[PDB]
């Protein structure tokens, strides 16, 4: 299926406590594979996935140099934004950036993007055409004009359609045993009493990969997507994912409700009952 | 923007006393990013907990995973304590092995 | 491989 290469960048100022915290985390699909965190005596770009051992020392030296360059530019950004928004030097602020590209199963580009947020709000984003930017407010309109005069979109587009796609393909090749695998979900249902003769049925889906999955509860062949409660799919600590979905049913009727699990590793979806 | 974290504590495998496993504390949907997350065993901080999977959603809220290997016993209790500016008091979420 | 750089705002 399709795959993605994404970099999540966060820079946070801490007045009175020194330089801003700077973190850049890279993901292929939903698996963390590289990271840089400024909060270390000797911050270095580090592998977070076993297959990244396949890159030579130059990869790490280059990515580390680039990261240190980012710490500096984001430190400047935090100051600039204080001016744009007329804010004081006493408070902590956050800049976030998500950059990435996605390819189809054939390795061809599907889409690319880069979006910024300041204090958790949209700031500026590259439009889908990868040619122009859209600004969320007047401060971002200043940035838009700077980047247009400097021709930043063309350079970013070159990275998204070129470099980003090429490296994603290489990561998928180098880490194929990990990235292109399919671990089927193993599911079970738990039962919990409630007041008012009602029971909570919780359908668990464990040990699966990739992360995409669908858990539904049915009654009389129909989905109860409405009254269901669920958690966002989440990492389980070893590179696999987990998820649960619950529904509150009448006591004594548990038998009529079925959990359905749909996943890439299930030619036929799983059907369970308490 | 200020969003209170959702704190989720769960094991990789259904628990079986005496059998190795992994305990997770996934802290999500929060903002600002500054946060303190500690995993506790019988009220005592667990050393060398791994922090990973830091990311953020389309609405910019943060996500991060704390995890550690562990072998559950019938008596040991585990929890995740989180301090964030959105909460006046630190929040301790215990692992519910019957969930 | 990460973006070459992030132009200042
Ligand atoms: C994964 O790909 C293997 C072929 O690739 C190896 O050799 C190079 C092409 C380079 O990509 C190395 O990193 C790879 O180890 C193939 O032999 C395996 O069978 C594949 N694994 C499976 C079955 O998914
Ligand atoms: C910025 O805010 C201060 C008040 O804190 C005010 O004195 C000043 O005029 C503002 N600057 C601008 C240009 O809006």
């Amino acid at each position: 299926g399709p795959h993605s290469l994404r970099y999540f960048v966060t820079a946070v100022s801490r007045p009175g406590l020194g330089e801003p915290r700077f973190i850049s985390v890279g993901y292929v699909d939903n698996t963390e594979f590289v990271r840089f965190d400024s909060d270390a005596e000797n911050p270095r770009y580090e592998p977070r996935a076993r297959w990244m051992e396949q890159e030579g020392p130059e990869y790490w030296e280059r990515e580390t140099q680039k990261a240190k360059g980012n710490e500096q530019s984001f430190r400047v950004d935090l100051r600039t934004l204080l001016g744009y928004y007329n804010q004081s030097k006493g408070g902590s602020h956050t800049i976030q950036v998500i950059s990435g590209c996605e390819v189809g199963s054939d390795g061809r580009l599907l889409r690319g993007y880069q979006q910024y947020a300041y204090d958790g709000c949209d700031y500026i984003a590259l439009n889908e055409d990868l040619k122009t930017w859209t600004a969320a407010d007047m401060a971002a309109l200043i940035t838009k004009h700077k980047w247009e005069q400097a021709g930043e979109a063309e350079r970013l587009r070159a990275y998204l359609e070129g470099t980003c796609v090429e490296w994603l393909r290489r990561y998928l090749k180098n880490g194929n045993a990990t990235l292109l695998r399919t671990d089927s979900p193993k599911a079970h249902v738990t039962h919990h009493s409630r007041p008012e003769d009602k029971v909570t049925l919780r359908c668990w889906a464990l040990g699966f990969y990739p992360a995409d999955i669908t858990l539904t509860w049915q009654l009389n062949g129909e989905e109860l997507i409405q009254d269901m409660e669920l958690v966002e799919t989440r990492p389980a600590g070893d590179g696999t994912f987990q998820k649960w979905a619950s529904v509150v049913v009448p006591l004594g009727k548990e038998q009529y409700y079925t959990c359905h699990v749909y996943h890439q590793g299930l030619p036929e979806p799983l059907t369970l009952r308490w | 923007i200020q969003k209170t974290p959702q704190i989720q504590v769960y094991s990789r495998h259904p628990p079986e006393n005496g059998k190795p496993n992994i305990l997770n504390c996934y802290v999500t949907q929060f903002h600002p990013p500054h946060i303190e997350i500690q995993m506790l065993k019988n009220g005592k901080k667990i050393p060398k907990v791994e922090m990973s999977d830091m990311s953020f959603s389309k609405d910019w809220s943060f996500y991060i995973l704390a995890h550690t290997e562990f072998t559950p016993t019938e008596t040991d209790t585990y929890a995740c304590r989180v301090k964030h500016d959105s909460m006046a008091e630190p929040k301790t979420v215990y692992w519910d092995r019957d969930m | 491989f990460a973006p070459g750089n992030y132009p200042a705002l």
